[PDB]
This record gives structure tokens, C-alpha cells and sequence, in this order.
């Protein structure tokens, strides 16, 4: 029984990204209903975000920017073709009702997160709202209008020296590696697919630059990866990384489109696999804080996110689905746990070896403190 | 991958002996709905859950808050629990009638389907439209 | 090799010596006619041979001269029954190499190039012959095959013998056909609407009262199946954001029918058709797939793709049960070179070996084994992309690419499709080709310009299709490639407007 | 490729068929040969009768088609062999003839009697291969007799920078006026002593050649010796990187000219001429032009584009040096084709390559220059060891790679000889490749990369590590495999970077 606090609002289960659109937004609301059906309430403090504030969010961004995203409605769609344009906000990344009462939302309840945690009153914060790390300074990418998890760190860093932040989600982490890409207070590791998928960066040969010179470590995969070689190639990088680099804060993006089977997904991940990852990162007792981010088929998601919730916990849950509103819903198997897919692995034992030895040597080269 | 100020974050300084004044100065940004409390423990609240769900109507989240609004007192919780009424979304039939209409003649796009029924905002049909489905 | 040493002693292998042997039997042997010692007379004309050639190029000969009696010794020998001129052409095809085959005068090559053994020839005939068989002699081609043992001719002169069954059952040939033909005629699933009963019936009914028993045999054997040869079209309406997928029927009564429509509503890019299902690439983000139904109109769901590309060229391959996707584009103007192929008993996304040069935006035309990439764009080095002219020949048997050396009489955006061997071509300022891989040549066919072409393929006949809609006269032609005969079909009441994608 | 309109595959068209060359071509040496029917040519050389086939020799070689068609069935040839007449029937009807040294004049003078020009041009290559000092006198008098240019030049080259010693043997002393004419003026090196060769020539008849002794003397050519083999390395603990120049001498004693010791860093350099062009500075792109008599510094123009690891072949054929190859600092192997004018200071590009590689070694081959190993990038993020032959012409400008690999992989060094290009790499094994017939040799040696040079006929191979075994500087007889050592009299170096040659 350790003292986690969670953030859920029953607003953001409403905003809606559009026809025929992969992210959906009502996805968090079942998996607070899922755990709104196991018990997991009565061993977690539960809160509401608050709504955020411009001052708190020109933080990072510009401020033409944020005024952007204050003006916009779809009211005025073809009126201001050329602010669209310019600032990507078109058809990757759609308008809607409330966009900017969704950036509120997702801000606060991250920001308020890392001021749990940066209080020492709750040991690890989880929010599954926010998580959005495509968004960059000036420009939205990747469905993701704000950079809540850069907001999230740059809170961090205030009180804490060192900050790590780890990556799962099987798109590369850019937005968060563009903003610390110079700076030597935060690490990035971002395990990533990479042969011609979005968005393109994240080579192993960009390291980093600056002061911020070999604080950035980047990790290609291949597609089909199983879950026996996610955790060889999970457990020597991180226990390696938490040796030489010794943070106060770890900050693991929990990402979920990474499982067996979703519409953007290309891995063979299962839930056990990813929740025993998460444990590793949980058994080094830091101070944490869950986020979410990614996620395209709603039934894996709640299923993946509502067992992470339970392993952060350390409570043992039964396999059956309990009686609630979405039995039909779940069907026809009704159980929690994802049977891998038959996607044939593309990475071998020796590119395996070769780039963990690669990452060994890199990470050898961090300045002796 | 770009360089410049205008990418990049500007992190703020580390002082050691700013950590206390900063961290008892700023406000608990959040609300509190719910709290584990040890000397409760399931049975009872397994059977009130139940009793909130069958002849009231109450939902896990109303139902939970209550509990907390007198201090995890049951017995104060079943008094006052008839008391308020859990105000829903007032879907009446002839409101379900028309968003199965509307659905069928446009689809997915709610902003049209508000014209129908102009008296709901489109976040209260995404949710009426997600519990339909089922 | 360690035994040679290049300032002692090596060996000198020669690999111009086939060149010049070739040449000098063409040339001293053939524009003089010397150094003779056989001659060879068919039908009164009196030839002069050499018997080198002919004993080592046809085996036939090679018995003929090396034999043990005494009418071989003799220094004219008569060839019973050939012809005048099929016996020139061979004697040609033996010492140069190039015969000049005639549709007029093939079957006799046929049996004669069977008779003496040249195997080369006897292919290129066989294949000459499968492909210009219509209904006519679909069963008199046939029983040429039965009698010569040549199945590859005796499948493609099923194939297209079946397919007809009704029309051919009033023909007094058909009625004279032995048991074995007609068993392995009806035994491959004769199509619905040819009335098979029937024409089983009607074959019966010339002595009933000697095979009436004998009839019930084929009964037992007969297999049915429904017509499901389409050319399937998609094209949305210019206003409606929905894009229909409707599904034409071609048929032999000069009413080419239309069947129900599908209409999916998201968008759709590169789709592909493959045995009697449509798929199609699409939605907001490209990366899923829907299939669709032809009978059933359902869209069901299919795994996405694993990979982010635009402009992709996506190829049907029904060997093996799968949908390969080649070359495409990719978020930074990149052209890429990788082809992810599909199983359909599976649902799994795997990858195989790279393209050598990266081309998109291509036209992909199936041939039985081999994927060809006709065209489209390449990269170049001045940050540009240039209307490509490569052919680029992926093999899925043996998973190799290689690029041939010659290349399109044109360049850049461009449709294909196959017939019965070729690879017909089409492209803006309309000039339609033939393409041909055996033998590597082309040949061209002129078009009436009074627009992008487009090009689909079935019941043996070729239609080509125009882009843009108003009505000119029916805009689609339905095209003879023997003689170029342009004719002009009805397109009932087809409302397309734009026609994006064709699929045969 | 014709896109004719007269045909049409549905009616008619021309059946090209390109497999008609080999069925032929086995057929006669299946059914003419192995059990000898349809023989109707009776020829007897040297007492051994021959049957053989009028068709084929008819349509081979011209003399015999002039012969069987002028104006018995038995015909006897005159005088060639028993041995040579059957490797030139079995080369006109197989194609494959095992070529030996002892055979081989021989071979040359009926294959030139009965104009098969194909082998006629393979024993001219051969027998340019083989002539050292002791029938470069013969051979020559075998080529302007035969009217073979080629072998001419050959068999003129190797007799000129051989004239000191050649002058005592009395086939020099009966030679005609126009070979030695023709010898002569073509820059006869210093040490070789012409004039008294002259003196010594005319000295047989001085007295009725006296007058036609200055004839020559208007004609004669001077020149230096200026023959080099680069060495290029430091000392491991100086930072001046030295540029020993060797030279080459016959008389066992390999000698030691100036240095020049430039002070900033060496990488990738190369020879040309007689002067060296090399590549340094701190930012790899400034190149220093040796001078080896005048020892200077002097400068050309840089690089204008930026690489590592690059390979620098020399052409004197256009006088242009080429670079392929390279590494472009972030790791992405570069096919760019850049050359520099010696006359002109320019530095313009051409055609790119096929298949990028970095490290590898570069041979010129007097008019095609050569790609040889090195290291490929390979798709899974990292460079494999190549083994690709990449092929780059410099009259055409066209590239294409043969489709035969080497035996290894990795680093490997690279340079000519006469018509070959010579390998060597890292586990010692001499190889020996061929162009011309796409064939590979080895050569043992006895057992640290290794480094090879080529200079007066002979090879030199070198090591890297010095520390002194026996002497560090093995001389190989490319034609026995007789592996000697010489002296390496007072080199002082540790390192052997590179070795130009
Ligand atoms: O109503 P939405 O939230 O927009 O999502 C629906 C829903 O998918 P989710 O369960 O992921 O929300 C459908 O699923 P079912 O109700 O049929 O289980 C799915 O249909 P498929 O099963 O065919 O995927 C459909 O997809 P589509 O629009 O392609 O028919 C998809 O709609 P969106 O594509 O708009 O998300
Ligand atoms: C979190 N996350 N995960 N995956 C994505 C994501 C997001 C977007 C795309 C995507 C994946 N795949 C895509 N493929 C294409 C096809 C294509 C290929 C090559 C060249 C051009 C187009 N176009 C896409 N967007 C267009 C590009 C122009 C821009 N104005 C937005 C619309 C996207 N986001
Ligand atoms: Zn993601």
C-alpha cells in the first residue's frame, strides 16, 4: 500500500477528434470506468485536474502560439486558412469544439501531477490524460496539440537536479528530446521504430550537442520485436543509464500503441511484457510520474493502461472482466490479457547485441560526477 | 534535428537552499474526491455500492463522492442519499428518437447533429452516442 | 585455382567463341551456299544442306544421318510431307535464328517443329498458338495438344473453352468430342450461366440409347461455380465525400452489367483487387485497409499497414496468396525501395529484399511469378524527381531484383495491365504499346484522340477508359488488339465522374 | 527495344531468338569431336593424320577458307608442329587452349600464320608479360618483323632501361639500323651509358661505319632516372610525418634519396609523374605538391568537397587524379566522383558511383580505374567488409560492377603490373587478378597487414610492424614465387602508413 494519487476529469472523455480519426479521446474515460469496476479506488487517492492557465503554459511555447489556440474555433474555418497553415494545426491535426478546453485539461492535470510529486506527498503520480510528446515549440505534430510531458519535467527541474525520462511508446519522442537537446539536467531514452516510420528521427547518430552533448540516448528498433527480447534489451540499457546518470526524478511515458495489434501499431508487445518493464523502472523506489500518450484501439488500451494502474499498486487483479456496462463491449474473450500476433521479428540476436554494445560505448563517455 | 533558441526550453537554475521556501509556498492545484481510509473496509462498502445501484440509480463516481462528502460515514451517506437527486443527462425517448435519426442521415459528424437537437452541446452526444453503441 | 600461375601456364577460356562460330555459319555457310554434302528435297525444290548444323541443332536429323541403312548413304533424301515454304522457314530458323511465324501458317510449324525436335521453336509456337485462340478452334487447338502431349497449350485452350460452353454447345464439334476431353473440360467448374446440364444433355441426346448408362459418369463429375470475372472501378462524384467502389460484370452479349455499389465514405488510395475480393488503402491516416465484398456488401477490416508511404504501387499476386506493395514515398520527399507483402490466410505484414533503384507513384503488372515495375519517378541528385523510364523485374519465387537494360519508348505516369502473356501500357499523349518479356521488344498501336488512359483487361477483350467524363461519345472504348479494331461499348448508366483508379 | 509498328503478336512478328549461339556452338564440340563423324577433310601434319571439318575452319579463319575454296582429300601442312596444331584444333573447336611458356613463340607465329587474331592478341599479351632482360632483344626483333605495335612498345620499354647491360651481348651488337634507331629516341635513362653504346656498336666496323656513327648521335634522348617508390610515415613520436623516396636500382643495392619530412598529418596520398600529391592539414582538405630533386612544399588548390577515408587513384592518361570513395563525417558512405587537373588547378566532378564504399584500394588500369574491397554500408545501421569489384571508366565515364567477388573481404591494398592488378590484405594471401578473363590466382607467402609496391619488373611487399625479423622488405619473383628479402639498408621508420607506387 503505497501512497499513489491519480487525475481523471469526466470532461475529457468527451472531446472528439473527428470522423474516421485514430486518436479518440473517449478511450480514458473506460479505462477510469475499468478501474471504476475493479476496487483499485479504495487503495488510491483520486483528484481533479485543474483547468490551466496561460501563464503556466508560455512556459515552453510562444506566444503567438497560444494565442492561436485561444482564438481558434470552427466557426471561422475559412477565414483564417493562412494561421492553419502556417502553424499545422490542418488536417493532421484537426479543430474542434474546445481544443483549447482539451489543452487545459490535458496541462493541468500533468503540471498538477509534477507538483504532487515534487512535494514528496505522493510517492508516484500517475495521470493518464496527458502524455501528448509530439507537440514542438511553435507547431503541432502527431495529434498533439501541447507538450505536457516537456511542461511536466521543466516543473521537475525546479526542485530536482537531474531528471530522467524514458520512453516506450513506439513513436520517437521528439518533442521532448527537440526542447532538452542542448541542456545537461535531463536524459531522454526513447526506444523507437525506426525504418521509415513517423516521424523520421531519432538515428542513433544523433546523440546530442552543446552542453548537452551524449545526454540524449536514442535506440532504433526493427518491426515484430517479441516481448523476450524487449526485456533483454530493456533491463541492461535502463539499469545501465540509472548507474552513470543517477537522476531524482523518473519520468516513464507508458505508452500503449505499442501492443499487439493496433491501427498505427507495428509491435508484437504484450501486456505482461510491458507491465514487467514498468516494474523494473518502479523497482528502483524514485520518485515517479506516469503519463500517458499514444494509444489507437480502445480496447487494448483500457486493458493495457488498467493493468499498469494495478501494477503500480501492487495489487493482484482477477483475469475475468467484472460486471459493469461494457460487457459486450470487451467480448468475445473477456479476459485482460493480449495473445501475441503471428508478425514475424525482424531484428536478430546479433543487431541486438551490436546495439546494445553501441549504446555501452556511449553512454561509457558520460563525465564522471 | 534543429538548434536554436527558438526549439529549445530555457531551464531554470538549481539553487540548494531554494528548495524549502519554493516547494511550502505554492497551492495544492486539485480538488480531493477520494481517499482510502483503513478502518473501512469492503464488505460493507461492496453491499452500499449495491444499494446506491439498484433503487437510486447512483453511479460508481457519484456514489464514491458521497462518502467522502460526510467523511466515509455509511450511515449518514444512506440518510441523505435519497436527498439528492443524481441529475443525468435528461435524454428523454423522443431525444433518443431524433439522435437515431440524425446518426442515420449524417453519420459521425456531430456538429450537424446538433441541429436537430440544438439544446445538447456536442460533448453531451459524443457521450450519449459512446453508450448507445454498446 | 592454385595449379595456374598467369606467367607459366593458364587456361584461356574464350568467351567469344559463340560469336563467332554463329556468325561464320551465317555468313559463309548460308550467302554462297558451299562446302554442301546432304541435299535435302521437298516437293520437287532441291536444297543444299550442311549436315553439321542440322545434326547438332535437331536430333531428328541426327538420327536420320547417322543411321545404319543404306538409303541414308544416298546423296538425296526425300522428306515425305512438310510443305514448300514451312521447310524454308526451318531450314532459316536452323541457320540464322530468326523465323518470322505468321498467324496464317503456324500450325503446320507447330507439328513439324514438334516432329523435328526443335524444342525452342516448338515453345515459342505453343505460346504463339495459346495466344491467338478465340472461340473458333478452341476445340480443334485442343485436340492438338492431347495428340502432341503439350499441356500448357491444353490448359490455355481449356481455360478458354470453358468460359464459352454455352455458345460452343450447338457446334457439331463439340458434339463429335471423345469421353476424355469432355471430362477434363467439365471437371475445372464450368460457369454458372453457360448452362452446363444442358450441354451434357444435348451431347447425350445424339445416341441416348447407347451412353444413356454411360452418361450418368460426367453427372457425377460436373462442378459449378458462379460468374465472378469483374472489372472493378472506383471514382468518387466529384461533390460527395464518399468514393463509390462500383463493380462492372463483363459479359458476351454486348451488355457489359453493372452490379451494386459499395460506397465507402473515408478516402481511397492505391487499391488493389486480387481473386474475386476488392483491396483498398485508405482512411485519414493511410495505413488501414478495408476489404470488400463483392456478393455480400460488407467492408470488413484486414491488418493495417506497418509502414507510412504514399504513391506505392500495389500488386496482386495469386501464386503464392499475396498482396505485394513496392516502391512509394515517405513524409520528406524520399523516394524509397522496399516492398512489404501481405498474407491473406494470415493477416501478417513481413518484408523481403530491397529494390535496387527506388521509384513511386509506378504501375505494377502481375505476370505469374514475376512483378514488374513499369515506370514512374526516380531521384535525382539535383534535389529533383525525374519522370522515370527503368523496368525493374522483381521476382517472387526466388526473391531477386534486377533492372533490364533497355528501356519504354516514354516516361513518366503510366497504367498497365496483362493479356494472356503481354504487358499492355498506356500513358498521357496516348500511344499504346505491347509490351513482351520472352523476347524483350515492343510494338505500338495508335489510338483516336478524337486525358490520361485507362487500361483494364477481361474476357479477352481490352477496354480503355478516359478520365474526365462529359459525354464525347461513350468514353469507352472496347479495343481488338489483333487488327486494332477501336469499337465504342454503352457504359449503361455509369455516373462516375472522375475515375480514379481502375482495377482489372 | 524497336518499337515496330509493322508487327503485331497476334499475327505475325520475327522470333529473335538469342539462345541460338550456344546450341551451335556445343553442339560441334559434342557431336564434330568426341567421336569424329562427318569427316570429309583429310589434313596430315608431321606423319599424324587429322580429320577434321572444312565447315568450322572455313568459318574461323580466313587462310583456311582461302584454302579449301581456290581454284586432293588428303593435303599436308608444311611445317608447324605436332603439339601446336593440335592445341590450335582443339582452341577452334572447344575454345579453351592451355597457354604455356614454353610453347608459346612458337604458338604466336602459326596462330599470326593462320589469322585467328583472338588468340593472336592473348600470346601478344602473354608473351608482353614475360620479357625480362634475356629475349627483349628477340622479342623485338620478332615484333617489327611481325608488324604487332603493341608488343612492339612492350618489348621497347623494357629494353631501354636495360641498355647498360645489354650492350655486351652480341645480339645487340648485329642489330639494324632502324630497332636501334626506334630504341634510341625514347628517353634513354641517364645511368644506362648510351653514348657508349653508341661507341661500342660502332666499334664492331668502325672503319665502314664511321660516317653512319653520327646519324645516330643527331637522335639521341636524355633523361634521368626518376623510377620512385613513396614511402609515407611518421616515427610514432614525432609529429612531422616523413616522405622517404626510394629508388629502385638492379644492382642489389636499393638506395635512398632525400626526405622531406612535411610537419601537419598525412592521410589518403597518392604519386604521379615523378612528384607526389598528398592530402593533409588539420582540416583534411589542403593538398602539398613533392618534388623530389628540388625538395619543396609547393601548394594546390583544396579540396572543395569534404570526406574521410577516401581513395585517391592517379590517371596520367588525361593528366587528371581522381578521388571515389569516402566517409563524410556522419557516418554515410559517399559515391561522388571527383577529379583535379594538373595543368589547370581545377577540381570538377563526373558520373557517381553504383554501391558507396569507403577505405578501399584504387588501380589504375590505363583507362579503367578499379574499386577494389573496402567496407559497404549495410541497411542494418552499420559497414559490413565489402567484397564488390567496382568498375569505373574514364573515357566514357560510366560505372557498373562486375558481378564476381573477391575470395576475402576487409582492408586490402592494391597495385599493377604490366596487365594485372596485384592484392594483398590483413592473413597474408597474394592474389592475382586478371580483367581481361575474369579469373583469380593466389600466391603464398610466408607467415600484421600487409603493403605492396611495384617498380623495375619486380614486386615489393611490406609490412607494417617493423620490429626487425630479418629485414621487413621482402622482394617477390611474381613467376616462380621465389620470395627473397633484400636489405632495407638504414630505414628508420616505425609506422608505413602508406606505400605509393
Ligand atoms: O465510433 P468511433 O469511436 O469513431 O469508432 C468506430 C468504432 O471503433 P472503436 O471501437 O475503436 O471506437 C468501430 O468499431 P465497432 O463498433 O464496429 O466495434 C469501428 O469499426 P471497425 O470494427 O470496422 O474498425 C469504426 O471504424 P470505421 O469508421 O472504419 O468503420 C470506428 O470509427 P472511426 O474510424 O471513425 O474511429
Ligand atoms: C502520432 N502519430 N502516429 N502516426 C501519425 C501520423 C500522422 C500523419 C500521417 C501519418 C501518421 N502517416 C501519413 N501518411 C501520409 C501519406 C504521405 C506520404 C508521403 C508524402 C505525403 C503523404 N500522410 C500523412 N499526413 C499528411 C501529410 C501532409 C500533412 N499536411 C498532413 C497530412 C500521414 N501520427
Ligand atoms: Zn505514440
Amino acid at each position: 500500500r503505497r501512497k499513489v494519487c491519480y487525475y481523471y476529469d469526466g470532461d475529457v472523455g468527451n472531446y472528439y477528434y473527428g470522423q474516421g480519426h485514430p486518436m479518440k479521446p473517449h478511450r480514458i474515460r473506460m479505462t477510469h470506468n475499468l478501474l471504476l469496476n475493479y476496487g483499485l479506488y479504495r487503495k488510491m487517492e483520486i483528484y481533479r485536474p485543474h483547468k490551466a492557465n496561460a501563464e503556466e503554459m508560455t512556459k515552453y511555447h510562444s506566444d503567438d502560439y497560444i494565442k492561436f489556440l485561444r482564438s481558434i474555433r470552427p466557426d471561422n474555418m475559412s477565414e483564417y486558412s493562412k494561421q492553419m497553415q502556417r502553424f499545422n494545426v490542418g488536417e493532421d491535426c484537426p479543430v474542434f469544439d474546445g481544443l483549447f478546453e482539451f489543452c487545459q485539461l490535458s496541462t493541468g492535470g500533468s503540471v498538477a501531477s509534477a507538483v504532487k510529486l515534487n512535494k514528496q506527498q505522493t510517492d508516484i503520480a500517475v495521470n493518464w490524460a496527458g502524455g501528448l510528446h509530439h507537440a514542438k515549440k511553435s507547431e503541432a505534430s502527431g495529434f498533439c496539440y501541447v507538450n505536457d510531458i516537456v511542461l511536466a519535467i521543466l516543473e521537475l527541474l525546479k526542485y530536482h537536479q537531474r531528471v530522467l525520462y524514458i520512453d516506450i511508446d513506439i513513436h520517437h519522442g521528439d518533442g521532448v528530446e527537440e526542447a532538452f537537446y542542448t541542456t545537461d539536467r535531463v536524459m531522454t531514452v526513447s526506444f523507437h521504430k525506426y525504418g521509415e516510420y513517423f516521424p523520421g528521427t531519432g538515428d542513433l547518430r544523433d546523440i546530442g550537442a552543446g552542453k548537452g552533448k551524449y545526454y540524449a540516448v536514442n535506440y532504433p528498433l526493427r518491426d515484430g520485436i517479441d516481448d523476450e527480447s524487449y526485456e533483454a534489451i530493456f533491463k541492461p540499457v535502463m539499469s545501465k543509464v540509472m548507474e552513470m546518470f543517477q537522476p531524482s526524478a523518473v519520468v516513464l511515458q507508458c505508452g500503449s500503441d505499442s501492443l499487439s495489434g493496433d491501427r498505427l501499431g507495428c509491435f508484437n508487445l504484450t501486456i505482461k511484457g510491458h507491465a514487467k518493464c514498468v516494474e523494473f523502472v518502479k523497482s528502483f523506489n524514485l520518485p515517479m510520474l506516469m503519463l500517458g500518450g499514444g494509444g489507437y484501439t480502445i480496447r487494448n488500451v483500457a486493458r493495457c493502461w488498467t493493468y499498469e494502474t494495478a501494477v503500480a499498486l501492487d495489487t493482484e487483479i482477477p483475469n475475468e472482466l467484472p460486471y459493469n456496462d461494457y460487457f459486450e463491449y470487451f467480448g468475445p474473450d473477456f479476459k485482460l490479457h493480449i495473445s501475441p500476433s503471428n508478425m514475424t521479428n525482424q531484428n536478430t540476436n546479433e543487431y541486438l547485441e551490436k546495439i546494445k554494445q553501441r549504446l555501452f560505448e556511449n553512454l561509457r563517455m558520460l563525465p564522471h560526477a | 534535428m534543429r538548434v536554436g533558441p527558438q526549439y529549445q526550453a530555457v531551464v531554470p537554475d538549481f539553487d540548494p537552499a531554494k528548495l524549502a521556501r519554493r516547494s511550502q509556498e505554492r497551492d495544492n492545484l486539485g480538488m480531493l474526491v477520494w481517499s482510502p481510509n483503513q478502518n473501512l473496509s469492503e464488505a460493507k462498502l461492496d453491499e452500499y455500492i449495491a444499494i446506491a445501484k439498484e433503487k437510486h440509480g447512483y453511479n460508481m463516481e457519484q456514489a464514491l463522492g458521497m462518502l467522502f462528502w460526510h467523511k466515509h460515514n455509511i450511515e449518514k451517506s444512506l440518510a441523505d442519499l435519497p436527498n439528492f437527486t443524481p441529475f443525468p443527462d435528461e435524454w428523454t425517448v423522443e431525444d433518443k428518437v431524433l439522435f437515431e435519426q440524425a446518426f442515420s442521415f449524417h453519420g459521425k459528424t456531430f456538429h450537424r447533429i446538433q441541429q436537430m437537437l440544438p439544446d445538447k452541446s456536442i460533448a453531451s452526444l459524443v457521450k450519449f452516442y459512446y453508450s448507445w453503441k454498446k | 585455382s592454385m595449379d595456374e600461375n598467369y606467367f607459366v601456364n593458364y587456361t584461356f577460356k574464350d568467351r567469344s567463341h559463340s560469336g563467332r562460330v554463329a556468325q561464320g555459319i551465317m555468313k559463309l555457310c548460308l550467302e554462297e551456299e558451299l562446302f554442301a554434302d546432304v541435299t535435302i528435297s521437298v516437293e520437287g525444290r532441291e536444297f543444299q544442306l550442311h549436315r553439321l548444323v542440322l545434326s547438332a541443332q535437331s536430333c531428328f536429323f541426327r538420327s536420320m544421318f547417322t543411321s545404319n541403312l543404306k538409303e541414308a548413304h544416298n546423296r538425296v533424301i526425300v522428306l515425305q510431307d512438310v510443305s514448300e515454304s514451312v521447310f524454308q522457314l526451318l531450314v532459316d530458323y536452323i541457320y540464322h535464328g530468326t523465323v518470322k511465324l505468321r498467324a496464317e501458317e503456324l500450325q503446320e510449324i507447330y507439328e513439324v517443329s514438334d516432329m523435328y525436335q526443335l524444342t525452342s521453336l516448338f515453345e515459342e509456337c505453343s505460346r504463339f498458338l495459346a495466344r491467338t485462340v478465340q472461340v473458333g478452334n478452341c476445340l480443334q487447338v485442343m485436340w492438338l495438344a492431347d495428340r502432341h502431349s503439350d499441356p500448357e497449350l491444353y490448359t490455355a485452350a481449356k481455360h478458354c473453352a470453358k468460359t464459352h460452353l454455352a455458345q460452343l454447345q450447338n457446334t457439331e464439334e463439340f458434339l463429335h468430342l471423345p469421353h476424355r476431353l469432355l471430362t477434363d473440360i467439365i471437371s475445372d467448374g464450368v460457369p454458372c450461366s453457360q448452362n452446363p446440364t444442358e450441354a451434357i444433355e444435348a451431347w447425350i441426346n445424339f445416341n441416348k440409347e447407347e451412353r444413356e448408362a454411360f452418361a450418368e459418369s460426367l453427372r457425377t463429375s460436373l462442378k459449378e461455380i458462379g460468374e465472378n470475372v469483374h472489372i472493378y472501378l472506383i471514382g468518387k462524384e466529384s461533390s460527395r465525400t464518399h468514393s463509390l467502389a462500383v463493380s462492372l460484370h463483363c459479359a458476351e452479349d454486348d451488355s457489359i452489367s453493372v452490379s451494386g455499389q459499395n460506397s465507402l465514405c473515408h478516402q481511397i488510395t492505391a487499391a488493389c483487387k486480387h481473386g474475386g475480393d476488392l483491396y483498398v488503402v485508405g482512411g485519414s491516416i493511410p495505413r488501414r485497409m478495408w476489404k470488400c465484398n463483392n456478393a455480400t456488401v460488407d467492408w470488413e477490416w484486414c491488418a493495417p499497414l506497418p509502414r507510412d508511404r504514399l504513391q506505392h504501387t500495389l500488386v496482386s499476386v495469386p501464386g503464392k496468396d499475396a498482396i505485394y506493395s513496392l516502391g512509394g514515398k515517405t513524409l520528406q520527399d524520399t523516394l524509397s525501395n522496399a516492398v512489404i507483402y501481405y498474407r491473406v490466410g494470415d493477416n501478417v505484414w513481413t518484408e523481403t529484399t530491397q529494390l535496387e533503384v527506388a521509384v513511386s507513384g509506378a504501375a505494377g503488372a502481375n505476370l505469374n511469378g514475376i512483378i514488374y515495375l513499369l515506370g514512374g519517378e526516380e531521384n535525382d541528385l539535383d534535389f529533383f524527381t525525374k519522370p522515370s523510364r527503368l523496368i525493374q523485374c522483381f521476382d517472387t519465387e526466388t526473391d531477386k531484383c534486377h533492372v533490364k537494360p533497355y528501356v519504354l519508348p516514354f516516361a513518366g505516369r503510366m497504367h498497365a495491365a496483362v493479356h494472356k502473356d503481354l504487358v499492355f501500357i498506356v500513358a498521357e499523349g496516348d500511344s499504346l504499346v505491347c509490351y513482351n518479356p520472352l523476347l524483350d521488344s515492343f510494338t505500338r498501336l495508335c489510338l483516336p484522340e478524337a486525358s490520361l488512359w485507362k487500361i483494364a483487361s477481361c474476357n479477352g477483350s481490352i477496354y480503355v477508359f478516359r478520365d474526365r467524363y462529359k459525354k464525347g461519345d461513350a468514353n469507352t472504348y472496347k479495343l481488338d488488339p489483333a487488327t486494332s479494331a477501336v469499337t465504342v461499348t454503352r457504359g449503361i448508366k455509369v455516373l462516375l465522374t472522375n475515375l480514379q483508379f481502375v482495377l482489372a
